[PDB]
Parts: structure tokens; C-alpha cells; sequence
């Protein structure tokens, strides 16, 4: 009667989705063999034994799909829900949005149409794409437009990985990210901005893992998304809906860029020393260090915080801990939202994955905040773009695929519009 | 999927190609009989793996020299199309007379190899800038194929004249005649010089008796490591085109320096550790690169680093950040995060780590300065010209070629200083 | 969803009373509940540590092999 | 619903705190590894079997923190409370208060915030440090500043190991010790002056040992502090909170520099040949010979005396002996405070640390006196200070680190005013 | 954490460093293989431990002197910077022309050794002062690295001209040339003479065949005892900088004296006990210091006594107070309690006590006075000047050097007379 579709386009989102489906199959008892020895939100039934997950795995570079097409989990998916191309986007936009996308996005549309007519109470989409690669940017924009004009009414939530403040794995990041901002604003109703250096620091100081890797980050993101969809999947003493997320967190059609946080991200050793109550966990869930986007919440001003819990919890504990939180002086809200803390409870504790540095623990919180500090992030990225566009750097690589030059300035002013809004709403009366 | 055609040319190109196929064989586990005990080779009925290549030269002696050494049985007996008369190191010999009478069949067999694939991602050339055969027939074949396939990419692993001594006293003329046509129709000009490889195999390995086999083995390791993050899995994969965008900001400034790591002698191998710090230090080491231009005397427009091995990533990113925030002066600042990283999941046979470094810097402009200097000197005296006009070529071309060269460096130095 | 189904852990049987005498406040066993919960979590952490130690030792073994 | 935060900074502070936690974990039946086969003040429950102490150990030289991490109590603490720097303090001030201390102050404040929220009935702090050191003064000053501007009402209890008259372990100690008065007045409420030479002599005469060591030093200090906090932790006919001191010992909030005394400090064989009643013990308490600071109150007056009698002691005997001691001629009070002796009783005796030189005693009395003689100490110290600053000695090692030299005389001005203020309250009206 | 990069220079520095690494390896229980059975050594593949020491010279014979000796195979050959020409005992040779156009490689390897650390604290050099290569390259390296890394500190264990009987005939020249480069670019400079070492080894240990090995052993033991309170636990731990702050009142009065205790012969050890009053009685004795300048002719601006082993700190403090209040003349007054103490918690290998005395006295000025004589008596006749002039040395510099030296000794002369 209700389910979610999750798309994993690109090479980043697809690794995140690999880890995510790993964790999901682990928690619902679904063995990697499909045949198992509350889950209708994710997995459907192919009439016999094996439960097929709802997702499409798009990537033009067929390397990672071949990692999963013959890896440990190839028994699970549908061999048509693994779409691969024969080249890359080479990190530029138009080649993943004008020339090569033209062939593949139509097939993606047909497959998503089939998955839609298969399911009955679909409630939301979840695209998984970094904006660093030309795939996740151009393919992302094109598929987002195609869906927002095909389905429409349904909400959208993109777990998009941006380029970090200072570190990068590509030198042409500011270009093929700004061009996706136009797509992200209109068609992508919400956007759960994720970064890497934040989770890097989290791993480097919380879980004591000195030499982290992409798989650790992906396991953690998988845990976050499981915590998000807990209320839909599992039992709950006090539930929340994926439609209720939107109206509780979208004050205006053009300020909806939300960041996230999760707790307790604590290794085995340190868990031996922690109060473990709801008070300290919803206290640490507000510190800046464990905000999964490298921003400074001490500077901005929150607008609306939703909190999906899990594990045994007495609601009066949540009420008293939120009283203590709102009592803390250094944190401040806007005038037009005196009630900004939405709660939601579920009765499934975290799940452990063999090899996951997360210590098993009953209580767990996951916060998602629409705040106005995130604007600085955008502004930060803006700086990069400046010091490129003055010299038309790398521009011919874009014009060589049918993309008009002026698009860069247009998307630049489009993002300057956001840098105007997100520092216009956080103003007194 | 995403194959690579192996065009050769010149005796240096042929030797380096033989060594490169040797390395690819004992990495992919192909014994020199051609069995296993699509990116490069081609399946062949009977259980053989014939390497997709082509060998061109105006002397059929290199034929027997390359078939004599091991791993020569891999090359099919049909690709060995060779000319008769020989060019004797005369650009016009290998570019106008012998070119226009064998390059026809060269293009024919190249097309035959091309359509046989499904996605010919890019080309691959092994040749020289000095010899008439190598330089001439190579630039002509490159012009022809880039008129043929305007969609694919180009790359030439070219050896250039060493600064101290020269191999063929007319090196400047053939060099400039190859660069006047290469700069227009080529994307990745991986420059190498014999003196840098000499200094590498002596200083950093204590090998007292280097032979061209060993030097070709080093450049083989470099060429392999270039793309090895493609035909293997990896936590972050790249290819021969993500490089091109992460490397060239402009249609001209696309001439790359090359480096490999790790390399150490017998003595110093017991002591030194092996972790991302040491690999980075050898990577950005001045003498470790294979270019006769200390990069410290310029800057980098950009640089990429393809690691290999199942290792961490935070070390990678934090050391990129460190090497960029400490050596910021020697980097250029009008671009953000001017380095690019890539990671694979298989190190070379016999280690647990590797680095292949590629750099689009502004330090080879000095090399082009010295080449233009040599050209002007040996040109104002018309030295060695009646060979270059007795074969249907006017001096006019020569002149304009140097002009083009000027413009080239006229760009590089410029972007070295301009800021915003 | 299936909201309001557990009250971790609750839902007694038919038995009850109409007025207000017993409300299962404190569950009459809250203290033993906390004690057993703490013991269970300590067991969990002990097991996780006992596993992480071996997973680490594997690395030193690999290092000796490489040397 | 009672608790105190025990911040230990510097070097002497952290070793004194190590011995103090030894004594505490001992007397409460706690095992040093944390488990247990009346403690909510210091130790707290850790959600897994054992208990962890309310403490944070700041230091820059990793040697002492490493010794704690590899000593006996490695499992006791929380691996976050042990904040270790990267270099040494080099026995100057600006390198712990202006340039480097800013690296660790914010992390310390976050940890202190965590400890504060994990507690309910806060009552005060207990900072232990020297001032002749480099970080025990600088980082201590910065922490006092940040706390006084962050928490406010909660009163701080400084335990500062000053330089003794003759014994010296540094040549620049007057400089940085004076550099701490500019912040000891403002941000600190109670300051228990502790020297070393007096305690060395104490260990020599009473405990009969002729090779005393810093460990015995810290044992005695730990004993005094445990006898101080017994009232919070335990039973007693006349309990005395930590908000009693402010009302009983602080005439004017600018003169709050108390000095300690303890009894009975007796070896094994020197208790056999004695009686050791309450009268003799309260005579011995006031004897300046076994006072825990270098001062001869015969050349001063007494503003107030808080006495805490732990052990089996009846109150009427205390009242009678108090009458006698106040009736003596050589111990004179000020006129403006006739009723000076505040007294409290606890029904628990001392709990000797195993391996100590002291003897088990059924009774004990710990006196903390706000007196007027301690002033001369400050005066003496200024003497030393001047004989250096008259020739600009070592000023370069401070000006090299942004420390505006004009502060120095200011301190030697401000502290100088202190003396005048004491000459304002010694006025027999 | 808080590492140290040790350097040498000249045969004096190299020999002292050899014996010093021997003593250090003895302390941490290592064998010449370099395996155990961060401050000094570096971990290495297969559990090895390589010293963090750069050795440098222009006479490659001293390498074969130190490498062939025991505890020699440790040092990694990637650090033996040995120019293959020569030095010839001349300052300008080893600082301007010959021993200077090599310093670039030394900087490169020092940078490789430094940027690979986490929190480097200070440099620790050992070298002579009349030795051409030693003094010259030492002061050039000092200038370079101190202009390069000001965040860290500097410490040099120099040796001085043996005052009574010389060892070279041009020692004053190079000695004062080095002095003029030290006071401007250093932060700690301990001085040692090869004369007082003889009087010690002859009247304190009753030796008869003291080879330079044993004297270097004594000096190296002192050097290890200086910084032993950092790599080991301690009731009151010190470091390199705690000295650098508790000692030097002004940025130039930074030339210390070194003393080790205890040191006893056969019978003298048979008779005397090991109790810290005796160690103090032996520590302050003028015949127990490594500097040929009887401190009785001056005072102590300050003196740090670093103990080792295990002892009641009350005994240490009582001995300090008694020796300070009893010899109230030999100490200066305007710095009250001018003696500093420190206690580590590890005795040497084979005792139960240990004492290192690092004393900034105002009595070593006398030594410099004699140099101010010799140089002056070798300049009005322009003796031996043309060799230094033959390398571009401008005599003007020489002049100011002497002038600088003047101020230095003049500084001390202003303070032992100061009253308050
Ligand atoms: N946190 C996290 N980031 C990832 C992961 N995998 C890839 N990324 C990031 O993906 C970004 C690159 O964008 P991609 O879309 O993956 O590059 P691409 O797929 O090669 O793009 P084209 O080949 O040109 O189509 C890099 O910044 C990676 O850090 C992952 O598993 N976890
Ligand atoms: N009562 C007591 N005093 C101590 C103890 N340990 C050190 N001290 C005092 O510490 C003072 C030395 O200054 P330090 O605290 O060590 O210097 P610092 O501020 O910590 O800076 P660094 O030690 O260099 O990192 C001496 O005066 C000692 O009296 C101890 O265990 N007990
Ligand atoms: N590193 C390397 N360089 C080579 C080798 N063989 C030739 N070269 C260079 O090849 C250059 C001559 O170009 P080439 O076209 O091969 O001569 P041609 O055959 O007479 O036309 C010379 O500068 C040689 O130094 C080799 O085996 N290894
Ligand atoms: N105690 C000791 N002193 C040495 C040693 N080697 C050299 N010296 C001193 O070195 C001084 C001569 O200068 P030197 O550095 O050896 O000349 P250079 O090395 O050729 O530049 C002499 O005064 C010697 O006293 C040694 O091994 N032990
Ligand atoms: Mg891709
Ligand atoms: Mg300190």
C-alpha cells in the first residue's frame, strides 16, 4: 500500500546504494540469495521465493555494475534493472546530458515506468548521485526533468554528494555542479545535501578508524537512510510519513536544502563509556562536529528540525531532552517557526553489519534540519567558479557537445538567487 | 569495451612497444606463447590472444629484431607492414615520398583493426621525434587518423632530444617538423627524454649497467600504469578521457610529463617503509619524473595521480591537500584543487602499492625554448637544408613551423603569471 | 506503519479494571529491566571488542607476510 | 542530584588528581579497572556495568597522559576526557594562553559542556594546578575565563601549588605565577593556597620519613580534598554543602585566598605512644608548624575557619574545645568578625590508601582558614618579580608570542592592590 | 611526537655522532641489526628501526670510517651526502664555493626528513668549529634551515679549540667566523673542549690509553642525558624548550656548559657510595666540566640539573638549596633561585643514579677573550688571509665578525658585575 523507489545514477550514488541495499537485505532477514531462509516499502515479490528490490542502477561506465553483476549479490537484482553504457561522461555535463544521455535516459524512463505500474502505493523517490561526475550531473538533470514531467505529484529526495570544502577527486568540479543546481531547485522538491570531508572527520575522531575508506562512509550513509525510512518500514509507537517530511520541512518553495546528522556514531571501545540515554544522544546530535555536511551550525540559524528515533524510547524522555535543547542558549531559531522540532518514533533498534565500526546499541537518533547556514556552503563553492570563469577554462570541452556558452553565467545567477534567498529569510521582522 | 589500438613507428617506438607488450603479458598472465596461464588483446580461434597492434618502419630489420626477442610470437605475422628503402633520418623521406606510398596500406589495416572493435575508445602511439621514419610517418599517420576519426582521442608517447647530447645532429629540424603538426591534432603528448631515464636508473636505483631494455621497461611501466585504473575494478575509476578534461584546460596546453613510483635500489629497499607518504614524496620528487625539465622551475596548470592497490582514501586526500597547501607557490593558484586523484584495486605484480603521475605543467616550455633556439641557430645558416628541399618541400613551411612553436610557448609562460 | 502496536514492551491481555488503580507505571520491574538491559549491552560491547581485536590482528599478520 | 566537575590541568594538577582518584575509587569500593563488586558526586554510571569519574585531564606534554593511559586505572576513565596536546609548555605563559592554548580550549569547552549536561544537581568545580608551570597557569587562566563567561553562577574551587620560599624547580616561575593573578581574582571564587616546602617539612617531622616524594605530597592533598567533599558524599550530624563556603568564608568577593590544614598526620609508631583525643587534635590543627602552607599566622589574623570533623566525634566536645582555642591569647581574631569558627561533622572516619605511611584513625579534622597573613606571601613574591623585571629578564620569551609586555607591570600593579586591600581589612576598628 | 633530526658535519661531528647513535641504541635495547630486543628512530618494514640522521661531508673517507665500524649498518644510505671532491680545512671553501654549491641536496634531504614528521621540535647538530667542512657547512645549514623553519628550535653540540695546545693553525679564523654565524641564527649552542676531556679521563677515571672513541663516548653520554627527560616518563619531565626558556635570559647569552656525573675509576668506585649529595659534590666541580673555563672565575646565570633513575625529590631540592645558599658567591643574585632542577625516571644502563648539568655560566666568556686575542694577532699581519680571499670572501665580513664577538664577550662582562 506504500513503498519507495530508489535510483542510483553515477558512480558515487551507486556505491552508496550498494552499501544501502546490503544493509537493507541484512536487516529484513533477506539473505543475499534473494530467498529469505513490513518490507513492502522496499522489496516486491517475483512470485517465487526471492524478493526483488525496487531500484534501478544506471551508470555509463560499466565497471562498478560489473562489480555487482558478478559480485556477491548478483542473485538479488533484476538483470534489466542494471543499465550500463559503453563510455563515460568524462566529468563534463553536456556529454551526459545532451549527446550520450539521449539514448539511455529513454530506456531509463521506460524501466521506471514499468516499476511504477508494478507498485501500487508509491510514496517517494530517492535518487543517489554525486554531482562530481558528468553522469550524476547531466544524467541526473535529464532524468529529474523527465520524472518531474512524467510523474510530477510525487516528492523527491536526492542524497547528493557535493565536492568537499578543500579536497576533491576531480579538478573540474565547480563546473559540472553549478549546471545541476538549476535542475535541483525546480524538479527536486527537497535535497538532502551530503558531503565527504564531514564524514571523513567523523570517522577520524569518533570511530577511531584512522585510515577510512569509501566503504565505511557508505555503510554509515546506509544506516542513515535506514533510520530515515524506519517509520515506513517497521513498527512505530508514533510514526511519520514521507509526505509529512515535506510540509514539516519546506517553509518556502525555494529554501528546502536540508542537511542531516545521526547518532550515536561510536566505535566499540568508546561505547563502553557513555550515558547512552536519550538526553546525551539528542545532545550530541546537535554538536557541529557530527553534521554530515561540513558547515558551521554555530553561525547560521535553524528553521525546522525533524528527528526520527529508533530503539526503546519513552516519549517523555524526548520531551524533556528537547526542553533541555531549546534551553541551550547558543542555538537559535527564526521568528516564523516557534515549533520547529518535529519528532517521530520507531521500535526497531539499529542493525549491525559484520565489519561495521558502529557499536550495537538500543537507542538511536537521526536528525534532518532545514537551516539557513547551508547558504555559506553554496557561497563557498561560488568562489571556485569565479576563479575559473574569468579565463573560460575547460569551456571548449563543454561547447564541443552542443551546450551553449552562456549557460554558465545563467546557472551562476541562478545559484546567486539561492545565496540571496537563504540569507533573506533568516532576517528579523 | 573501450579498446586501444597500438600503432608503432620508428625503432624506438618498436622497442618500447615490445617491452610494453611484455609487461602487459606478464601482468595479464599471458605467457609468450599467447595463452592464459578485450581492452588490449584480441581472442583468436585456437585459444590464442593476439595483441591488437601495428608496426610500421621503413626498414624490415626491426621486424626481425622485435620478432627475435621473447613475446614476439604474440604479434601476428600480418601487422608487420614495413617499407624497403629506408628514410635515413629525413623528415621528407618518411613524410612525403615513402609516406604517400605505404601509409595507404597502413590506413587500410588500421581501419580493419578499428571496425573489428565495438568501442575503440582511444589510440596509442609509440615513436620518436628525431628519426625521419618515426617522426615523419608518425605525424602523417596521426593527421590521417584524426581526419578519419574526429570523435576519438589522441596520445603519443614521444621521446624528445636530450639537452646535453643529441642522437642525430639534425634532431631540431625533425623535432620541429613533428611538433608543428602534432600540436594541432594530438591531445596527450607524453614527452620522455633518454637523459632523465638515465639519471633515474642510476641515481634512484644504483643500477650501474643500464640497457635500453631496462629504460624501455620503465617507460612500459609508466604507460601501463597510465590506464590500469580502467581495465581493473576500483573504488574510484577513471579512463583515458576523464584524464583529458582533468588535464587540458585549453586546446594547446596539453603536453604531459610522466612519473612512476615506487622505485628503490637493493640497498635502500630494506630500510624505507612503504606508505602513501613515501609514494607521494617519490611522486612529486623532482628527479623522479621522466622529463628533462625540473618542474620546480615553473608551475602546474594541473596534475593527476592514478594510484594502484587496495589502500585508504583519507590518506590520499589529506596528502593531496598537504602537497597543495605547502607547495602552493610551485603550483598555480588561479585554479582550485589543481590536482586530481584516482584509485584502483590492483597493484603491480610484486608489490602492494603503486603511483602513476601525469602532469600538465608549464615547465616544458623551457624544453621548447631550447628546441626553438637550436632551430633558429641551425636555420639562420641554412644548415642541412638541401636534404629538406631536394624532396619536394620548400623552406617556407619550416619558417612558419617555428612561428607556431613560438605561439605555443607564448601561451605557457603567459598563464604562468596571470591571476584573478 | 502499524502505528501504536508495541509500547516497548506492553499490550497485556483481556484482564483489567474500570477505575484507576493500576497503570503499569514503573512496570513494577523497571529496576531489574534496567539492570538486565545494561548487562545485555555490556555483553554486546564485549563481543564487538573481541571481534575487532582479531580483525585488527589480521592486519599485523598481513604485514609480517609482506615483510 | 549532587555532583562536581574535577578539571585537572597542567602537570602538578594532573598528578594530584591521579592520586585523588586513587583515594576516591578506593573508599567507595570501586575497583580501579572501573567495576564494583554514595558515589553520585564524583563517579557516574556508564550504561555498561562499571562507573566512570567526572573528570577531564588537559595537558600538552603527552608523557603524563600516556602514563595514565598505561598505568593502573587505564580502564577507569573515558578515552575522551584525556585531552593530550602535541608539544610541551616550555614554562612560559603566552604559549599556553595566547597562541597554542587556543587549539585545545574549544575542545575542552565542548567536553565540559558534555559533562555538564550529563549531570543534574551541579554544585561546583574543582580545578587543580600549579602556577610556576607553563600550561598550569596559561591554559588554566584561559579555561577560567571561558568558564566564568560561559557558566556563571557555579563557583570554582582553585587548588594552586604556588612557589615555596626557598625550594625552587624553575627560575622563571615568579613571572608566569604573577601572570595568573590577573585572572585568578576575576573568574575564580575560592583559591586554596598550597605550597610544597611546608608539606615536605610536614612529611619529615610527623611521618618520620626522610626521603619524601611527590607521590606522598599528592597522597596528602588527596586526603585533604576527600575530607573536604565527605559532606557532599556521606552522612553527618551537621552537613555542610559546597554553597556554604561562599556564605561562610568570603567577606568580600575580592579577598578569597584561603589556606588549608589537616590533622591528625601521624605515622604508625607515633600514634601508639599517644592519646589523640578531640581537644589535642584541635590544638594541633592550628599549630602553624603543620599548616599546609608557608605562613606564620602569628603575624596575621583569622577572618574565618571552616572545620570539618570526619569520624566518630561528638559535637559538645567540639564546642568546648572551640571555646578554649578561641580563648587563647596568641591566636587572635579580627574585631569585625567575632563568631568565626564554622564547624561541620561527618560520621565517617578516614579511609587510608593502601601502601600509605599514615595510620588508621577513628577521627580527623580538616580546617580551611580564610586568614589575613597569607597576604605577605604575595608581597614576598612581588619582591622576586621586581628583582627580575628591573632588568627585563626573559621578557623576550614572552614578547615573542604576541604577549603585550604592558600587561606585566599591570599584574604587578593589580596584585599590588591586593596587599592594600588586606591592609584594609586588618584595620582594628 | 616531538621528533629530532640529528645532523653531523666534518670528522668530529661524524665520529661523535657514531658513538652517540651507539649509546642511544644501547639505551633502547637495540642491536646493530636495527631490530628491537619515534623521537630518535623511525619504524621500518619488518620491524626495523632506522636512525633519523643525515650525515654530510665533502671527504668520503669519513663515511668508510663510520660505516665500517660497529653499530654502523643502521644509517640509511639515502642520507650519506658525501661530495666526492674534498674540503681542505678552510671556511670559505666549505661555505661559499665548494662546500656551498652542494647544500641544495642537503636541504632537499632534510626537507624529506622533516615534512615526513608530525610535530618536529628542534634540530640537533654536532660539528667542529675550525674544521672547514664541519664549521662551514654547519653554519650554512644553520642559516638556511633557521630562515626556513622558525617554528622549530636549534641546538648545536659544538667543540671549541683546545685552548692550551692547538690542533690546527688556522683555528681562530674559522672559529670566530662560525661564532658570528651562531649568535644570529641559533637557539642553543653547547660548547665542548678536547682539553678538559683529557683532564677528566686522566684525573677522574685513571685511564692510560684514552682513544678518541672513549672521549666521544663521554660527550655522547652527556648529550643523551641532556634530552633523556623527554623520551622517558618522569616525576617532572622536561624537554628541549624548557631549557631554552629557563636558561637564556637574553637572545644571545646562549652558550652553555656540559657536565656528566658520576664518573669514577676502579678504586674510587670501590670506596665511594651512590647518594645524591655525592653526585652534587661531583657535579659542580670545575674539574668535572667539558669546557676548559674554570667556572670559579665567574658565576652561573643559570644551571639546569637533570637527574635520572629514581630518588626522593626532597633530596634533590635540599641539595640544590644547600649548594645555592652555601656557594652564594659563585651565583648571580638578580635572578633568584637561578638553579633549575628536573627528574626523569630512568637510570643509565648499569647504575642507579645519573646527573646531567647544563649550565649557562658567565665564565666561558674568558675563552672567547683568548680567541679575541689570537684572531686579532693574526689579522694586522693579514696572516693566511689570501686563502679565504681566494674564494670571494670579503674581508669586511671578517671585521664585523670580530666586532660581533666583542659584543658577545662584552655582554657577559656587563652581567657578572651587575648588582641589585
Ligand atoms: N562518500 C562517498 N563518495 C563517493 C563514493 N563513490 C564515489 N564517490 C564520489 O563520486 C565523485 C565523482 O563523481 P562520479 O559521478 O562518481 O564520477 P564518474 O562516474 O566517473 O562520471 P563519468 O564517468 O564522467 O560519467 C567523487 O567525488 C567521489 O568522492 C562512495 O562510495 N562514498
Ligand atoms: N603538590 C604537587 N606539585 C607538583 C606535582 N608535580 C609537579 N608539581 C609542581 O609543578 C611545578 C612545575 O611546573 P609544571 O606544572 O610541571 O609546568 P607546566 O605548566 O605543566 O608546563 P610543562 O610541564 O612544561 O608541560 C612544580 O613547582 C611542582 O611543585 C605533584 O605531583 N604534586
Ligand atoms: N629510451 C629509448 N630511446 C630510443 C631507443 N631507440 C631509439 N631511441 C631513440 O630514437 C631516436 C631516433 O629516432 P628513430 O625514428 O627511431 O630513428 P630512425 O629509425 O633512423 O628513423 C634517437 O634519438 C634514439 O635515441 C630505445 O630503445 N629506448
Ligand atoms: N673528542 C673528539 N674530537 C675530534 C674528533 N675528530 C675531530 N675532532 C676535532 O676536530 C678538530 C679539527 O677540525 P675538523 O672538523 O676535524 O676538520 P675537518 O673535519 O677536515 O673539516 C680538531 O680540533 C679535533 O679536536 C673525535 O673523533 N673526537
Ligand atoms: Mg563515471
Ligand atoms: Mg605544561
Amino acid at each position: 500500500m506504500r513503498e519507495v523507489i530508489s535510483i542510483h545514477v553515477g558512480q558515487g550514488g551507486i556505491q552508496v546504494g550498494n552499501a544501502c541495499w546490503e544493509l537493507f537485505c541484512l536487516e529484513h532477514g533477506i539473505q543475499p540469495d534473494g530467498q529469505m531462509p513490513a518490507f513492502n516499502t522496499f522489496f516486491s515479490e517475483t512470485g517465487a521465493g526471492k524478493h526483488v528490490p525496487r531500484a534501478v542502477f544506471l551508470d555509463l561506465e560499466p565497471t562498478v555494475i560489473d562489480e555487482v553483476r558478478t559480485g556477491t549479490y548478483r542473485q538479488l537484482f533484476h538483470p534489466e534493472q542494471l543499465i550500463s553504457g559503453k563510455e563515460d561522461a568524462a566529468n563534463n555535463f553536456a556529454r551526459g546530458h545532451y549527446t550520450i544521455g539521449k539514448e539511455i535516459v529513454d530506456l531509463c524512463l521506460d524501466r521506471i515506468r514499468k516499476l511504477a505500474d508494478n507498485c501500487t502505493g508509491l510514496q517517494g523517490f530517492l535518487v543517489f548521485n554525486s554531482v562530481g561526475g558528468g553522469t550524476g550531473s547531466g544524467l541526473g538533470s535529464l532524468l529529474l526533468e523527465r520524472l518531474s514531467v512524467d510523474y510530477g505529484k510525487k516528492s523527491k529526495l536526492g542524497f547528493t554528494i557535493y565536492p568537499s570544502p578543500q579536497v576533491s577527486t576531480a579538478v573540474v568540479e565547480p563546473y559540472n555542479s553549478i549546471l545541476s543546481t538549476h535542475s535541483l531547485l525546480e524538479h527536486t522538491d527537497v535535497a538532502v545535501m551530503l558531503d565527504n570531508e564531514a564524514i571523513y572527520d567523523i570517522c577520524r575522531r569518533n570511530l577511531d578508524i584512522e585510515r577510512p575508506t569509501y566503504t565505511n562512509l557508505n555503510r554509515l550513509i546506509a544506516q542513515v537512510i535506514s533510520s530515515l525510512t524506519a517509520s515506513l518500514r517497521f513498527d512505530g509507537a508514533l510514526n511519520v510519513d514521507i509526505t509529512e517530511f515535506q510540509t514539516n520541512l519546506v517553509p518556502y518553495p525555494r529554501i528546502h536544502f536540508m542537511l542531516s546528522s545521526y547518532a550515536p556514531i561510536i566505535s566499540a571501545e568508546k561505547a563502553y563509556h557513555e550515558q547512552l540515554s536519550v538526553a546525551e544522544i539528542t545532545n550530541s546530535a546537535f554538536e557541529p562536529a557530527n553534521m554530515m555536511a561540513k558547515c558551521d551550525p554555530r553561525h547560521g540559524k535553524y528553521m525546522a528540525c525533524s528527528m526520527m528515533y529508533r530503539g526503546d524510547v519513552v516519549p517523555k524522555d524526548v520531551n524533556a531532552s528537547i526542553a533541555t535543547i531549546k534551553t541551550k542558549r547558543t542555538i537559535q531559531f527564526v521568528d516564523w517557526c516557534p515549533t520547529g522540532f518535529k519528532v517521530g518514533i520507531n521500535y526497531q533498534p539499529p542493525t549491525v553489519v559484520p565489519g561495521g565500526d558502529l557499536a550495537k546499541v538500543m537507542r538511536a537518533v537521526c536528525m534532518i534540519s532545514n537551516s539557513t547556514a547551508i547558504a555559506e556552503v553554496f557561497s563557498r563553492l561560488d568562489h571556485k567558479f569565479d576563479l575559473m570563469y574569468a579565463k573560460r577554462a575547460f569551456v571548449h570541452w563543454y561547447v564541443g557537445e552542443g551546450m551553449e556558452e552562456g549557460e554558465f553565467s545563467e546557472a551562476r545567477e541562478d545559484l546567486a538567487a539561492l545565496e540571496k534567498d537563504y540569507e533573506e529569510v533568516g532576517i528579523e521582522t | 569495451m573501450r579498446e586501444i589500438v597500438h600503432i608503432q613507428g620508428g625503432q624506438c617506438g618498436n622497442q618500447i612497444g615490445a617491452k610494453f607488450w611484455e609487461v602487459i603479458s606478464d601482468e595479464h598472465g599471458i605467457d609468450p606463447t599467447g595463452t592464459y596461464h578485450n581492452v588490449y588483446y584480441n581472442e583468436a580461434t585456437g585459444g590464442r590472444y593476439v595483441p591488437r597492434a601495428i608496426l610500421m618502419d621503413l626498414e624490415p630489420g626491426t621486424m626481425d629484431s622485435v620478432r627475435a626477442g621473447p613475446f614476439g610470437q604474440l604479434f601476428r605475422p600480418d601487422n608487420f607492414v614495413f617499407g624497403q628503402t629506408g628514410a635515413g633520418n629525413n623528415w621528407a623521406k618518411g613524410h612525403y615520398t615513402e609516406g604517400a606510398e605505404l601509409i595507404d596500406s597502413v590506413l587500410d589495416v588500421v581501419r580493419k583493426e578499428a571496425e573489428g572493435c565495438d568501442c575503440l575508445q582511444g589510440f596509442q602511439i609509440t615513436h620518436s621525434l628525431g628519426g625521419g621514419t618515426g617522426s615523419g610517418m608518425g605525424t602523417l599517420l596521426i593527421s590521417k587518423v584524426r581526419e578519419e576519426y574526429p570523435d576519438r582521442i589522441m596520445e603519443t608517447f614521444s621521446v624528445v632530444p636530450s639537452p646535453k647530447v643529441s642522437d642525430t645532429v639534425v634532431e631540431p629540424y625533425n623535432a620541429t617538423l613533428s611538433v608543428h603538426q602534432l600540436v594541432e591534432n594530438a591531445d596527450e603528448c607524453m614527452v620522455i627524454d633518454n637523459e632523465a631515464l638515465y639519471d633515474i636508473c642510476f641515481r634512484t636505483l644504483k643500477l650501474t649497467t643500464p640497457t635500453y631494455g631496462d629504460l624501455n621497461h620503465l617507460v612500459s611501466a609508466a604507460m601501463s600504469g597510465v590506464t590500469c585504473c580502467l581495465r581493473f575494478p576500483g573504488q574510484l575509476n577513471s579512463d583515458l578521457r576523464k584524464l583529458a578534461v582533468n588535464l587540458i584546460p585549453f586546446p594547446r596546453l596539453h603536453f604531459f610529463m610522466i612519473g612512476f613510483a615506487p622505485l628503490t635500489s637493493r640497498g635502500s629497499q630494506q630500510y624505507r617503509a612503504l606508505t602513501v607518504p613515501e609514494l607521494t614524496q617519490q611522486m612529486f620528487d623532482a628527479k623522479n619524473m621522466m622529463c628533462a625539465a625540473d618542474p620546480r622551475h615553473g608551475r602546474y596548470l594541473t596534475a593527476s595521480a592514478l594510484f594502484r592497490g587496495r589502500m585508504s582514501t583519507k590518506e590520499v586526500d589529506e596528502q593531496m591537500l598537504n602537497v597543495q597547501n605547502k607547495n602552493s607557490s610551485y603550483f598555480v593558484e588561479w585554479i582550485p584543487n589543481n590536482i586530481k586523484s584516482s584509485i584502483c584495486d590492483i597493484p603491480p605484480k610484486g608489490l602492494k602499492m603503486a603511483v602513476t603521475f601525469v602532469g600538465n605543467s608549464t615547465a616544458i616550455q623551457e624544453m621548447f625554448k631550447r628546441v626553438a633556439e637550436q632551430f633558429t641557430a641551425m636555420f639562420r645558416r641554412k644548415a642541412f637544408l638541401h636534404w629538406y628541399t631536394g624532396e619536394g618541400m620548400d623552406e617556407m613551411e619550416f619558417t612558419e613551423a617555428e612561428s607556431n612553436m613560438n605561439d605555443l610557448v607564448s601561451e605557457y609562460q603567459q598563464y604562468q603569471d596571470a591571476t584573478a | 506503519k502499524e502505528s501504536y502496536f508495541r509500547e516497548h514492551p506492553h499490550w497485556s491481555d483481556i484482564n483489567g479494571c474500570s477505575g484507576a488503580k493500576e497503570f503499569e507505571g514503573e512496570d513494577l520491574a523497571y529496576d531489574a529491566r534496567i539492570k538486565y538491559q545494561k548487562e545485555t549491552q555490556k555483553q554486546w560491547i564485549e563481543q564487538q571488542i573481541r571481534e575487532k581485536k582479531m580483525r585488527e590482528e589480521a592486519e599485523r599478520n598481513e604485514e609480517r607476510a609482506y615483510a
